[PDB]
RNA sequence: AAAAAAAA
RNA sequence: AUUUUUUUUU
């Protein structure tokens, strides 16, 4: 018999439930995260995958798919895909690939504005995506405190 | 806030000892440091008036080296020069970049802007 | 193949159909060109029970077997574009093979309105697969090609051509007007 | 090896090398025409800058876990232009 | 560098230790019946199987080949090739041998690592090194 | 995870690491060397116990939560300066 | 009751 | 014959 392998993260109802929730809510309600792609639980033969979030970075994309019919039950996987080869990727790494591309971060010429007390327009409030980098960074995080409903990150999701 | 008014002057002694291998202490390396970086940051117009700078050095430099070697029009003589000539412009390519990071990182580039000079001083004329 | 009759009624692509109230059904007319050198291959599918059109013509182009390292160019004209099933499985299948140029033409757009069906369109363009509306080049072409001109037909293609063409304008601008 | 960097203040801060070695300005600093001084850093932002030479070359390679580094505002923003001159 | 990798990086230093794999599945039910049907899951490839790590969430999953699209791995020949974090992997061990319960670790993909494709290991190795902060142009 | 530690010496401020029982005189063998000192004429302090002379790595056994390299703890050498402040 | 057009 | 609304005409 053959098989095809691969590492599904348990996670309960109300986890996934929120996570589709916010996704949903950031495609559509708002605008963050229009570019990405949805495949519900009809549009795929699997028989085990209830959903399935397309993130397109650049000319690859991460694929976070949530099964159906697991034990001790349900789970989420995280792929990054790149025409037919795809590795398996660990939250925090998918959450720091979402960010390079898609929410606002600090811009190129942020850190001095700061230092001479101007005003930084373009600010960071998707801290799920940093996770060590240069002391620069913290500093500046140490000084301004950088949204009511939360960005989708696969951190918060794939927790326990 | 101070950038460029009673500062390069300061470092213009040590950018020139820097140049042409003369002795310079590290306190003095430390300093230019300080200066270039705060130079750099304070008003933010480092990459151009530095770099104006920079390449008015490098070449009033080559235009002495062309004064002092057009003395030694002698082949042999001719050559020698550029030997020793080239050692220096080996030491400067070395050394001369290093203090200048910041310039990369607000936009080194004195290490090809010296490169270019001595390739029009040297390289086109000869 | 098909024919002439069958080739004006099943590629319409107006709104009202007249009073005749014949059912319109999805079709895909696929053509394959390769770079080696040999000729077109020439095919079309219905939407059989499950099997939806798009999904036979996959799984054709699976069973029949090609080269992995020569570049395909596959174009396939269907009378109802791509459903959200058809739109993940196609881009799915146009991912896995790295050496197909797929080219969908769509003579009218399959519940354009539904908000799933737009996401699904939109996919396909995005994931390097171009879906436009026919256009008078396009159904010229699959007119040639598809049909056989052998037995006599009333309705001067011609007209029946220019016809289709003026009636692809406004879908045209809706398909342009849809991806955002 | 260990580098014996020199505050505005005298305080001297000894580190290894190779901790001292994650600023860009340090490594092209002392390399060139052993010991580093400055004129600027005090010691209480020196001090926080070689504990995050330590912190970072330690959690650096850690993949799980990456405890938060503590630093002080009502110091940070003076802290970040030390940074500014290293980094 | 995919080689040296494993070796310091914490993701692999904590996954590859021996670490215990209990099977999650059918408790509920008697455990002789329970393992009888573990046994007649193993016997034909028609399910899946989920070893829970025993403590964390994360889980290895064993699905069959023919659920999503026809497009080595054995069942103590717990053989699981991936390409983990950028790197290929083999989870390896044994819980069929025993009741419900045994070990599990990772081994290096030497055989996967050089068979792999190049341009797109590069650019993930390009994508994971690089960081957004302070990228944008102003 | 190996203890971090800081020895403050009036101005100097060695950082430094040590294993989580490590004992004094692997704490001040060579490490304290670098400071150009044998073991001879030295002597480690810690807060107010003093640390007596050496190889009690009992007390010396710092956990590994108590120092930090975000905050390593200070262990003095002999007076100390402290920091100075904006 | 019928024909034509636009939008979702 | 994929649906709703709007506009014009008979
Ligand atoms: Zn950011
Ligand atoms: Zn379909």
């Amino acid at each position: 018999n053959r098989w095809q392998v691969m590492i599904v993260w348990q996670v309960d109802r109300m986890r996934i439930n929120t996570w589709k929730r916010l996704v949903k809510h950031h495609m559509y309600i708002s605008r963050k995260a229009k570019d990405w792609f949805y495949r519900h639980h009809y549009e795929s033969t699997h028989p085990k995958i209830s959903s399935e979030v397309h993130i397109p970075l650049g000319d690859a994309k991460l694929v976070i798919t949530t099964y159906w019919g697991l034990h001790t039950g349900q789970g989420v996987s995280i792929e990054w895909r790149k025409k037919r080869y795809s590795t398996q990727v660990d939250p925090d790494l998918a959450d720091q690939l979402i960010h390079l591309h898609y929410f606002d971060c600090f811009s190129e010429s942020a850190i001095r504005n700061t230092i001479l007390g101007r005003i930084v327009s373009p600010r960071c409030e998707y801290q799920a995506g940093h996770n060590v980098g240069s002391l620069q960074y913290l500093a500046l995080a140490a000084l301004i405190k950088p949204i009511k409903p939360p960005l989708p990150s696969v951190r918060k999701l794939t927790e326990d | 806030s101070l950038q460029f008014e009673d500062k390069w002057d300061f470092m213009r002694p040590i950018v020139l000892k820097l140049l042409r291998q003369e002795s310079v202490t590290k306190q003095q390396w430390f300093d230019l440091f300080s200066d270039v970086h705060a130079v750099c940051l304070w008003d933010d117009k480092g990459p151009a008036k530095i770099h104006q700078a920079l390449k008015e050095d490098i070449l009033e430099f080559i235009k002495q080296a062309q004064a002092r070697v057009l003395s030694h029009q002698d082949d042999t003589a001719l050559l020698k020069a550029y030997i020793v000539e080239w050692r220096k412009f080996f030491t400067q390519c070395d050394i001369l970049p290093k203090p200048f990071c910041q310039l990369e990182i607000t936009l080194s580039i004195v290490r090809k802007l010296m490169l270019d000079t001595w390739n029009e001083s040297i390289f086109s004329n000869i | 193949l098909l024919t002439a009759e069958t080739f004006r009624l099943q590629f319409n692509n107006k709104r009202r159909l007249r009073r005749p109230y014949y059912p319109r059904k999805a079709l895909l007319c696929y053509q394959l060109t390769p770079q080696n050198g040999s000729t077109p291959t020439r095919g079309y599918f219905e939407n059989k029970k499950k099997c939806h059109a798009e999904i036979c013509f996959i799984n054709e182009i699976k069973s029949m077997g090609l080269d992995e390292t020569q570049c395909y160019q596959v174009t396939c004209y269907l009378t109802w574009s791509p459903c959200s099933s058809c739109a993940w499985e196609l881009v799915d299948f146009i991912q896995a093979h790295d050496h197909l140029n797929l080219r969908i033409f769509a003579s009218r757009l399959y519940y354009h309105w539904c908000k799933p069906q737009q996401d699904g369109l939109r996919l396909l363009c995005g994931s390097q697969v171009p879906v436009e509306v026919m256009g008078f080049p396009e159904f010229a072409d699959c007119w040639e090609n598809f049909v056989d001109h052998e037995k006599p037909l009333s309705f001067n293609p011609y007209k029946m051509l220019e016809e289709l063409d003026k009636n692809s304008r406004a879908i045209k601008r809706r398909l342009d007007r849809i991806k955002s | 090896m260990y580098v014996k960097l020199i505050s505005s203040d005298g305080h001297e801060f000894i580190v290894k090398r190779e901790h001292a070695l994650t600023s860009g300005t340090i490594k092209a600093m002392l390399s060139g025409p052993n010991e580093v001084n400055f004129r600027e850093i005090p010691s209480h932002v020196l001090s926080k800058v070689c504990m995050y030479f330590t912190y970072k070359v330690r959690y650096t390679n850690s993949s799980t876990e990456i405890p938060e580094f503590p630093i002080a505002p009502e110091i940070a923003l003076e802290l970040l232009m030390a940074a500014n001159f290293l980094d | 560098d995919q080689r040296s990798k494993f070796e310091n990086e914490e993701f692999f230093r904590k996954l590859s230790r021996e670490c215990e794999i209990k099977y999650t599945g059918f408790r509920d039910r008697p455990h002789e019946e329970r393992q009888a049907r573990f046994q007649n899951a193993c016997r034909d490839g028609r399910s899946e199987i989920a070893f829970v790590a025993t403590g964390t969430n994360l889980s290895l999953q064993f699905f069959p080949a023919s659920w999503q699209g026809e497009q080595y791995v054995d069942l103590v020949y717990l053989k699981a090739p991936m390409i983990l974090n950028g790197v290929c992997v083999i989870w390896k061990g044994w819980i069929d041998l025993q009741r419900l319960d045994g070990m599990g670790c990772l081994e290096f993909d030497e055989e996967r690592a050089q068979q792999e494709d190049a341009l797109a290991q590069q650019a993930f190795e390009e994508a994971r090194r690089r960081t957004r902060e302070f990228e944008d142009r102003d | 995870m190996d203890v971090f530690l800081m020895i403050r010496r009036h101005k100097t401020t060695i950082f430094t690491d040590a294993k989580e029982s490590s004992t004094v005189f692997e704490l001040k063998r060579i490490v304290e060397g670098i400071l150009k000192r044998p073991p001879d004429e030295q002597r480690l302090y810690k807060d107010d116990q003093l640390l007596d002379d050496g190889k009690t790595l009992g007390e010396c056994g710092f956990t590994s939560q108590t120092a930090r390299p975000q905050a390593p703890a200070t262990v003095g050498l002999a007076c100390i300066e402290p920091f100075s402040s904006p």
